[PDB]
């Protein structure tokens, strides 16, 4: 009685979860654009009317993407660099006391060494001014990284500072986004559109904050994939950015010393007037409010009588225990310990200043055996930024204790690509349809 | 005559509407699908991409479905396949509802096709020795 | 009606069978055509797998036979090729004996099929002109 | 047994045979390894 037949059709939309690579696309650096396609002026965007998607940014494998692309252009940048194998000798230190503070006391050490020349029968005597984070003692001392690896110097030309890159799918693959506002990462989003590819993300390495970032457009979010479990990390979207303003004072002077043919070693001469701490400045109010706002979405989760305790960090290496990030070239470690110290209870114009400290070995992703020298930047630096993020842990948690005390995090970072990346996903086309029709061939 | 806008729906914007209306729009999907370490995964992609294409065409072609976008045949359709009537088919369903359904009865549809446009050449080959 | 067992000829199982069986599955042959210095060569011969597949659908598109896997032609059967009649070439012979007897008069009528299409294709236009 | 032209004595012959023959053999001396740092990084391994 029905009589249909099967019939074909090429061209139905309809799409799968799949995984693929994806390509560039941008308007010397790090971040080499050279190899990375241009950008259309004018992105395309269509709205899919209807279509309730699934999503969950914590499955993403963009992220995984974004990860190993990151770390291959940070390696492919330093090989046409010159390698610091010379500089394994037994220095001489002495401190250096001339203008410094109380708190300066002791970071400095001036070391005096021998050094090749470009002639392989000839050496020299030189000196530099090294960290005390950089040298440890064998009056005579040695470079932290000797024992590890030798490791290379970063080339002066190529500049650190983050571009934006966009990320375009291949042919018969589409860009899902999920235009719904308050959406958490995970679930369904009703509200569905098709990108050609993602806005402009920065890669901004750093770590217990998220800078130069993207803000939420009504308030502020928080994101956990499973915020029972301490054991996963908080995810927290500003509302509003908050400034904040590092600045290293002295007066360096850099200077260059042949080790070879072709091959040059950059040493830090000498200060000029006085020696004090770097620092970083964030306004008090503004923190203050933004951390009301913060205690607030989180009494939605944790109930609506329970004390919000904020703390110090843990503990560990220094590049997990501190604020840790790059302005202008020199890699600042900073402790965020005024900020996150206070207690909250269910019912002008001066800033908190964190001081900080400065390091040239590098160990930017989590390995071990390569470094990176950081060359001396020359003169007075100074750098403001935007705020728009925490990365927070909440220790123990059981049910002993009404209170609940949240740290700073971080370390990993897949979580900073993952804030980034949590409203696109990936699919794949597949044209091939059958349907019930009343021809008959 | 002025102050009105005109605007078309683009590659998947029929994605949410029905089948029928759906399927009035198969030619903006079907245009789409065509179009040192990293140049040797960017080549893969676009390998993979082709031999996709290629995969569908041949399978279109041994059908005899070739050169359509719509091509009705002569397997008929059997009803444990499915049991709606084609007024809840083509104007309360949309596609991706309807993959769904039916994902689990494709491949024996597949080769019923194939031997089905096989007899249709051998029939056509003995009518026209003759 | 149990305790039997059912084994399908797979692949190149009609090699060893005559013409006219083996010409009951040319499907199971046809779909299978299509499917850092290791993965040049490995793309190297995906591209040239590629590349012959697209070579031999040319020619057969170029010949009228698109889209077909048993297509006949108008082209007469001259009898320098082969003296042998029907009942000694599709019941009594195999596939790859016929090739390497009819191995040296190939191209030829490839031409002539050529020529022949092109001759037929200008007719149709002629005759729609009217 | 394999050859590609038996008569002439230049081509080497291939045996195949058709049990197997168990062979056992051993170093016993009890050897000691240590380990010489001759640079960042790198280890030579020599016995001691
Ligand atoms: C968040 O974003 C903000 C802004 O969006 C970031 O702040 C900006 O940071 C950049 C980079 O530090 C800064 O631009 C520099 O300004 C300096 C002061 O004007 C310039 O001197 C500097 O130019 C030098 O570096 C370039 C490479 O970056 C070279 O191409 C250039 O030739 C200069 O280099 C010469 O000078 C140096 C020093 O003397 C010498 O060693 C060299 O050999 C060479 O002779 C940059 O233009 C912006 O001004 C900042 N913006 C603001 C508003 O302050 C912030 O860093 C971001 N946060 C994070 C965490 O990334
Ligand atoms: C997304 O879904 C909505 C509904 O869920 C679609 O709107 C629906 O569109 C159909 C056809 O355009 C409407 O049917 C019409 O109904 C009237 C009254 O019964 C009838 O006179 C017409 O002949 C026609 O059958 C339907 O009413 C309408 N639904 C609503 C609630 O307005 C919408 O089109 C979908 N989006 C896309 C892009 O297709
Ligand atoms: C491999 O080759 C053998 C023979 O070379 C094939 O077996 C042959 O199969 C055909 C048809 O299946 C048989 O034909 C029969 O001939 C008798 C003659 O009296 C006739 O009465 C029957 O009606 C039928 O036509 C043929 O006898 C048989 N050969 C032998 C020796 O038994 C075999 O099929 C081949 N293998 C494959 C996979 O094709
Ligand atoms: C680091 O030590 C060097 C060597 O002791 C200092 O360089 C000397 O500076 C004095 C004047 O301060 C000169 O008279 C010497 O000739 C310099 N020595 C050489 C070898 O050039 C240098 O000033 C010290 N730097 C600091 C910051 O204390
Ligand atoms: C640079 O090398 C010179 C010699 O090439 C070092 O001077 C020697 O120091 C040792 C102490 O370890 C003395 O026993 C020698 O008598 C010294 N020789 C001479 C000629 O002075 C010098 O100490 C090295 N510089 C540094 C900073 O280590
Ligand atoms: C810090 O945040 C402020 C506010 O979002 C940024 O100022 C905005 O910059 C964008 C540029 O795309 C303008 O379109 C907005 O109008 C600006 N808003 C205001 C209130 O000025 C500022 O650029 C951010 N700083 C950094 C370094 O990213
Ligand atoms: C989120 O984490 C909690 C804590 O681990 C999970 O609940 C635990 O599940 C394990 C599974 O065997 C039990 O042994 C624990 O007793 C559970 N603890 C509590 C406090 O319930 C929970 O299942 C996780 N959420 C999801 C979705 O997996
Ligand atoms: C961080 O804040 C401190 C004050 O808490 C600033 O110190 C002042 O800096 C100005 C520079 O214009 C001087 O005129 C004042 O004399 C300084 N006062 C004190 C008490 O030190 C510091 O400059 C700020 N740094 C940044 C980068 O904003
Ligand atoms: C961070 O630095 C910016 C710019 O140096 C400061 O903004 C200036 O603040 C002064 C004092 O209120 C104003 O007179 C200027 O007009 C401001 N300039 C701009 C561009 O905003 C900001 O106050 C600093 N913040 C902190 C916390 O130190
Ligand atoms: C967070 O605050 C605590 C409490 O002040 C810090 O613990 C101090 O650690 C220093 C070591 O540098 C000791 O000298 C102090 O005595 C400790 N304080 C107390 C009260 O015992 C902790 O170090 C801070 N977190 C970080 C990362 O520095
Ligand atoms: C981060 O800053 C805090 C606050 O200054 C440091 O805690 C102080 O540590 C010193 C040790 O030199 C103690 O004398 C102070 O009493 C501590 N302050 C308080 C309020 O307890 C902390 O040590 C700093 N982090 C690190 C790693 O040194
Ligand atoms: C196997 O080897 C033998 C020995 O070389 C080949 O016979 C020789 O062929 C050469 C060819 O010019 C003659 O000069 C020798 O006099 C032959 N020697 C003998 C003993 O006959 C024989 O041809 C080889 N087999 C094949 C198949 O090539
Ligand atoms: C090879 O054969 C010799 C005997 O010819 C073995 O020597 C004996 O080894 C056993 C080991 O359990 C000892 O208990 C005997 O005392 C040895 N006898 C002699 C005369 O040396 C030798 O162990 C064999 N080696 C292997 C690897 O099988
Ligand atoms: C250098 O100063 C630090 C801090 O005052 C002190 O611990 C160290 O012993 C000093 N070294 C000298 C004078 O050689
Ligand atoms: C290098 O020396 C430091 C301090 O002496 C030590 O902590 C580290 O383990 C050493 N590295 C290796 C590979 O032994
Ligand atoms: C927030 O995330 C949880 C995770 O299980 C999910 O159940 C919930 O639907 C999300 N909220 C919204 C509004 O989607
Ligand atoms: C740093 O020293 C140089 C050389 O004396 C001078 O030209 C420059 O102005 C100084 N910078 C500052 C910020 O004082
Ligand atoms: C932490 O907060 C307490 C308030 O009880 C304050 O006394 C203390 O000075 C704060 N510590 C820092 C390092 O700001
Ligand atoms: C080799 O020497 C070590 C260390 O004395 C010992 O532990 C081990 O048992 C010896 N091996 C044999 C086979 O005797």
């Amino acid at each position: 009685a029905e009589n249909l037949w099967v019939t074909v059709y090429y061209g139905v939309p309809v799409w799968k979860d799949a995984e693929t690579t994806l390509f560039c696309a941008s308007d010397h650096n790090v971040w080499a654009t050279h190899a990375c396609v241009p950008t259309d002026p004018n992105p395309q965007e269509i709205h899919l009317e209807n279509v309730t998607e699934e999503f969950n940014m914590w499955k993403n494998n963009m992220v995984e993407q974004m990860h190993t692309d990151i770390i291959s252009l940070w390696d492919q940048s330093l090989k046409p660099c010159v390698k610091l194998t010379p500089l394994c000798v037994t220095l001489q230190c002495t401190n250096v006391t001339n203008n410094i503070t109380d708190d300066m006391r002791g970071e400095l050490k001036n070391c005096s060494f021998n050094m090749t020349t470009e002639l392989r029968d000839k050496k020299q005597k030189v000196y530099s001014l090294f960290y005390r984070l950089d040298v440890v003692q064998i009056k005579e001392y040695r470079l932290i990284n000797c024992n590890t690896s030798a490791c290379t110097q970063a080339c002066p030309k190529v500049s650190f500072e983050p571009i934006p890159i966009h990320y375009c799918a291949p042919a018969g693959f589409a860009i899902l986004k999920c235009k719904d506002k308050k959406f958490n990462g995970t679930g369904p989003c009703p509200s569905v559109s098709t990108v050609q590819c993602t806005h402009g993300i920065k890669p901004v390495v750093s770590t217990q904050l998220l800078l130069n970032g993207s803000l939420a457009e009504e308030e502020v979010m928080i994101r956990s994939e499973n915020i029972t479990n301490n054991a996963k990390n908080i995810l927290v979207q500003f509302n509003t950015p908050v400034q904040i303003n590092c600045t290293r004072p002295n007066n360096n002077t850099r200077k260059s010393i042949r080790i070879g043919p072709g091959q040059a070693f950059y040493a830090t001469g000498d200060i000029i007037g006085d020696i004090r701490q770097a620092h970083c400045n964030v306004s008090k109010a503004t923190w203050n409010e933004t951390l009301g706002k913060v205690v607030k979405q989180l009494r939605k989760h944790f109930g609506n009588n329970t004390i919000i305790r904020f703390a110090n960090s843990s503990g560990g290496d220094l590049e997990v225990t501190t604020h840790s990030f790059n302005c202008g070239g020199e890699f600042f470690y900073c402790n965020t310990s005024g900020l996150f110290n206070s207690t909250w209870i269910s019912n002008s114009n001066d800033s908190i200043t964190l001081p900080c400290r400065i390091k040239q070995i590098i160990n930017m992703w989590q390995r071990i055996g390569q470094c990176m020298y950081a060359p001396p930047i020359q003169g007075v630096i100074r750098c403001v930024s935007n705020i728009t993020g925490l990365i927070l842990t909440r220790d123990g948690g059981s049910t002993n204790s009404t209170t609940e005390t949240f740290r700073p995090g971080g370390g990993d970072m897949r979580d900073n690509w993952r804030s980034e990346l949590y409203k696109y996903k990936v699919v794949k086309i597949e044209p091939l349809g059958v349907a019930p029709t009343r021809c008959k061939r | 005559a002025v102050g009105i806008g005109a605007v078309f729906l683009g590659f998947l914007g029929a994605a949410g509407s029905t089948m029928g209306a759906a399927s009035m729009t198969l030619t903006v999907q079907a245009r789409n699908l065509l179009s040192t370490v990293w140049g040797i995964k960017q080549l893969q992609a676009r390998v993979l991409a082709v031999e996709r294409y290629l995969r569908d065409q041949q399978l279109l072609g041994i059908w005899g479905c070739s050169g359509k976008l719509i091509c009705c045949t002569n397997v008929p359709w059997n009803s444990s396949w499915s049991n709606r009537n084609l007024s809840e088919i083509w104007d309360n369903m949309t596609w991706l509802q309807w993959d769904k359904e039916i994902s689990n009865y494709t491949q024996i549809i597949y080769g019923l096709l194939e031997e089905s446009q096989n007899q249709q050449e051998k029939n056509e080959q003995d009518l026209l020795a003759l």
